[PDB]
RNA sequence: GAAGACAUUGUCAGGUGGGGAGUUUGGCUGGGGCGGCACAUCUGUUAAACGAUAACGCAGAUGUCCUAAGGGGGGCUCAUG
RNA sequence: UUGACAUUGUGAAGAGACAUAGAGGGUGUAGAAUAAGUGGGAGCUUCGGCGCCAGUGAAAUACCACUACCUUUAUAGUUUC
RNA sequence: UUGACCUCAAAUCAGGUAGGAGUACCCGCUGAACUUAAGCAUAUCAAUAAGCGGAGGAAAAGAAACCAACCGGGAUUGC
């Protein structure tokens, strides 16, 4: 929370997210499709450790 | 000069452009008459030599765009290590500035050196910003 | 456009100037009414000489210093030394300025004695009774004219001591030029150790 | 203060005697009268400092003179206006630490 | 130059003061200049590499070996220099142990244009990794004129870890040639710096043996 | 704030030099159209001057000071019944007031040269061609 | 006509530009899908 | 009641902005357009044995290269058979 | 649309960043050991001991300094969130 | 309870005053483009035309927070 862009991320959420649930919550970013690229970044990650496991 | 300007006309296709101060590699050129009585309008197609992506822009054809200078060289490897390689050049010069590649070139050229392969790197220079293409192997002067 | 071997010409017509022209038909006219309204106000102020009593004064400038002319009025010092109040002076028509001053000690003579001579000069009449009539004249500014003081004799003796009145100035001028970085150096010079 | 007699160099001039006419009253107008100088002594013990002023105390006490300066002349508008600011400032502080 | 010769001349006297006359030592002691760059990135900014030969020699005595041809090492008999022939590095037949025991024998090494080729496919690149890697020399340079300019190269490389450090001279040397020394290398360095005197972290002159001292 | 160009929808139909729409400056000060609203809602009274008391963001005030020209006390009072006179009448209106005669720019110098006697008296003083009957 | 709407115009009746408008867009440019997220029909 | 020193408002600053404004969109040319450059130049010829001389005449060329491929001196003679 | 300043006052906590005063800290394996790296260094010694040749390890060890990264206290501190 | 003060009102309260016209000249605000640049965007036209507010026989300005640099001048206006 002390890295460049997050505060005017953290203000759209107080403003418009603040009144929420976690089932309406899960259901929205899986309908706008972000979920999907945290999962692939994730996954990046995974192969990024496996490449090196399978060099050694 | 680092870049000089040309004709849209007088571009072909394999050539280096200028698009969006991006060195940029062309694939597809197309003509097209604006109106009857007007003079076509060329539409160029052209891929990022650093980055891949593709680029398009559609200029008159009396228009000049900038065109830049690129400049291929031939090293051999000294050693692959924090992901930047080591070259020695022809009079025994020696850089280290050059960043490994990290796509599947970079992963080849990694197993490669690391079963022990004499390798020879292209490396291309154009508008300031240094990278490596391709790699193949001495066939004689083992 | 650009023609023949002629002068480059500045002529300011491109607005509307058409406009804006003032042709003097009435400067015979204006010079009559001028004429009639002079004597109306001698008439109206008939034994008064239509305008004030003006101090001999020195032009600024040093293209214009060489000569002598008119000012708008006394200084209060050159009343004070003539001998009568600011006030009493500005109702006998005298001019007085209250914002000149005197730092040239001939010309606030000359003005001293200007004053003097105007006083011996004027008949002031009394606020109640005879008005003893006088017959004005209508310029006291041709009554008392402005005289060019004289510089200097037009034969004397020639006094040649050997200095060319060139390398004078010419000296003048160099000390003038290098005078702040003598200084300078004398500074430096004074304060090394 | 002479003139030379000559046309240039440092005193041109013709020399004419000179007379040093009286002094003008209206060339002393900004001179301090005793009746403002109480009043303004009153007023400034009654409304004691604005707020840039006392940031400028809290920076001769630690950030020295300069930095006052600096500050001062960004928040009034020149220069010699900052410095007149910081040496009665420093005034101030003189007389506080006295009382 | 934010750096002043009078301060660099007074620094270097009380340094050849404390080497010399207060606690001598028995073996040559090297002035040394380590640096600290501020405000740099090793993996986004261009790494910067050059070398500038001093005039007056840091280490006269330091061992370099010579990798040559036939003409090299018949020119090496005369300059008095170790040398390994093309049939000698064949022998070796990469093995790790003994060419990292000749890596930590000798600090600096000579090559020909001919073999710089194979001296990576001889030798493999424990040289690169170390950072000791052969010089080229050509049959018309002078040998033992190119060792002594070896000895008196300085370089500086960036790598990763934002410190360097080198060697400017000898203590024994004449006050005016060690800060003649001093101040080209550190205007060389600086050079090689982009944003010049600003990303300047930190120069220290140090002698071998000896209490730092800080010029900025 | 500024004075917002009354334009429909920002357009100007003109050159690229006048396009300026929002960052324009009124040329009077608010102090001198603050008096003028008062003497436009005092009509009978004159105004004489007017100075600032407070302001905050969205606001400047002002206390206009206004004189009756009809009252006895200032038909009399010689001091002061130079304000009955015709030619006073909507000073504020014309620039006569003291920031009228700031804004008009009426000082002596060279830095007036432009507005001294009046910025259009002026212009049309040097603007004018005078032909005498002799020609010079 | 392309004079009456941003989508009129042609020879053939067609929208030319995507016809999702951006939210920022102004006052005679927001015609057509203003701020969608998706297109399209859902199965 | 709600909200609260946050919105709002004012002034600057960055982004976005054919929704709108203003303007531009070469020349030669066996009509214009496409093509070409005959638009700044160089060699030979047309060219009519001084000079000059046209066509979208013919055959070509230029926007470079060279610390020697510049300057001086010495020695030697080349292609080919 | 975004930021700053003003409107704009009154109170508490919790983090973070600098200045300059000082502290300690670094364990894949192998290797006598806990190898943050660099650079010098063949002699330094206070013990006549530690390095050096030599072992292992990418990196070697005394004796010197430097630079990061960490944790760590304090200021009539400077500040931001 | 009574009498003040402050502030704010109401009266077809006593007496007054403003509006509109004219607008050649005057004092301000607001404000173009045609045109010229042989094109055109800064510029020019022009601190103009159109629009709005306000006076008088004139208006405005006016008795230095001036000009100067000289041996200094001395409100404003106009030629
Ligand atoms: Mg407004
Ligand atoms: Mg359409």
């Amino acid at each position: 929370s002390n890295v460049r862009g997050k505060r005017g991320k953290l203000k759209k959420i107080q403003k418009k997210y603040a009144d929420q649930d976690e089932t309406e919550r899960l259901l929205r970013l899986e309908a706008l499709g972000t979920l999907k690229g945290i999962e692939k970044q994730q996954q990046r990650k995974k192969e990024e450790i496996m490449k090196r496991e399978v060099r050694e | 000069s680092a870049t000089y300007p040309m004709q849209c006309s007088a571009l072909r296709k394999n050539g280096f452009v200028v698009i969006k101060s991006r060195p940029c590699k062309i694939v597809d050129m197309s003509t097209s008459k604006t109106g009857k009585h007007g003079h076509a309008k060329v539409h160029l197609v052209a891929i990022d030599i650093f980055t891949g992506k593709k680029l398009e822009d559609l200029s008159p054809s009396t228009h000049n765009m900038e065109v830049p200078v690129v400049k291929r060289n031939e090293y051999q490897l000294l050693d692959i290590d924090d992901g930047f390689l080591s070259l020695m050049n022809m009079d025994g010069d020696t850089k280290d500035d050059v960043k490994a590649p990290e796509g599947e070139l970079g992963d080849s050229l990694q197993t490669a050196f690391d079963e022990g392969k004499d390798l020879m790197v292209t490396i291309i220079s154009a508008m300031g910003e240094e990278a490596a293409i391709s790699f193949k192997e001495a066939a004689r002067t083992d | 456009a650009i023609s023949k071997n002629l002068p480059i010409l500045k002529n300011h017509f491109r607005k509307h100037w058409q406009e804006r022209v003032k042709v003097h038909f009435d400067q015979a006219g204006k010079k009559v009414s001028r004429r009639n309204a002079r004597a109306t106000r001698a008439a109206k102020i008939a034994p008064r000489p239509l305008d004030l009593l003006r101090p001999v004064v020195r032009a600024p400038t040093v293209k214009y210093n060489r000569k002598v002319r008119a000012g708008r009025g006394f200084t209060l010092a050159e009343v004070k030394a003539a001998g009568l109040t600011a006030a009493y002076a500005r109702t006998i028509g005298i001019a007085v300025d209250h914002r000149r001053q005197n730092r040239n000690q001939e010309i606030f003579d000359a003005n001293v004695q200007r004053l003097k001579e105007y006083q011996s000069k004027i008949i002031v009449f009394p606020r109640n009774g005879k008005a003893p009539e006088a017959e004005q004249v209508l310029s006291a500014a041709a009554t008392f004219p402005i005289a060019q003081p004289a510089t200097d004799v037009e034969a004397r003796a020639v006094q040649d001591n050997g200095e060319s009145a060139f390398r004078t100035l010419r000296l003048a001028r160099s000390e003038k030029k290098f005078r702040g970085i003598r200084e300078k150096r004398a500074r430096e010079k004074a304060e090394a150790e | 203060t002479v003139k030379t007699g000559i046309a240039i160099g440092l005193n041109k001039g013709k020399k004419v005697t000179s007379m040093t006419p009286a002094p003008k009253i209206s060339y002393k107008k900004g001179a301090a009268s005793n009746r403002t100088k109480f009043v303004r002594s009153l007023v400034r013990e009654i409304a004691g400092l604005s707020p840039y002023e006392r940031r400028l105390i809290d920076l001769i006490r630690n950030s020295g003179e300069k930095r006052a300066r600096k500050v001062a002349k960004k928040r009034l508008g020149s220069f010699t206006r900052a410095k007149a600011k910081v040496e009665e400032m420093n005034n101030i502080i003189a007389a506080s630490r006295r009382h | 130059s934010k750096i002043t010769s009078s301060q660099v001349r007074e620094h270097v006297k009380e340094l050849l003061k404390y080497s010399n006359e207060t606690k001598k030592r028995n073996f040559l002691e090297t002035v040394e200049l380590q640096v600290g760059l501020k405000n740099y990135d090793p993996q986004r900014d261009k790494r910067f590499s050059g070398s500038l030969k001093l005039p007056n020699c840091p280490r006269p005595n330091m061992s370099i070996c010579i990798f040559g041809d036939a003409f090299d090492v018949d020119r090496a008999k005369s300059c008095g220099v170790d040398a390994m022939s093309v049939d000698d590095l064949k022998k070796l037949n990469k093995n790790k142990k003994l060419i990292k025991k000749l890596s930590k024998k000798y600090n600096a090494f000579i090559a020909s244009e001919v073999l710089i080729k194979q001296v990576p496919r001889l030798l493999g690149p424990q040289l690169s990794k170390a950072g000791k890697f052969p010089t080229p020399v050509s049959h018309n340079d002078d040998l033992y004129g190119k060792v002594t300019d070896v000895r008196s190269t300085i370089k500086f490389q960036l790598k990763k870890v934002l410190c360097l450090a080198v060697a400017v001279g000898n203590v024994e040397m004449e006050e005016d040639v060690l800060v003649n020394q001093i101040l080209m290398s550190v205007n060389f360095f600086v050079s090689l710096l982009k944003k010049n005197w600003q990303n300047v972290g930190s120069l220290v002159v140090k002698s071998s043996m000896g209490p730092a001292f800080r010029l900025y | 704030g500024n004075r917002k160009r009354p334009v429909p929808k920002g357009a100007t139909y003109g050159k690229p030099t006048n396009q300026g729409v929002n960052e324009l400056k009124y040329q009077r000060s608010l102090r001198a159209t603050a008096e003028e609203r008062v003497g436009r809602r005092a009509a009978n009274l004159r105004v004489l001057n007017s100075y600032w008391v407070n302001q905050d963001s969205t606001y400047k005030y002002f206390e206009v000071i206004l004189v009756d020209p009809q009252h006895k006390a200032i038909r009399r009072d010689a001091r002061y019944n130079w304000i009955c006179d015709p030619v006073h009448k909507h000073r504020e209106a014309r620039g006569l007031t003291a920031t009228g005669k700031k804004s008009r720019g009426i000082n002596k110098g060279h830095k007036f040269n432009n507005t001294k006697a009046g910025r259009r008296k002026t212009w049309k003083r040097q603007n004018t061609l005078s032909l005498w009957r002799y020609r010079k | 006509n392309p004079v009456d709407h941003p989508h009129g115009g042609g020879n053939h009746q067609h929208i030319g530009k995507a016809s999702t408008i951006s939210r920022g867009a102004v006052s005679g440019q927001k015609a057509g899908l203003i701020a969608a997220r998706r297109t399209g029909l859902l199965r």
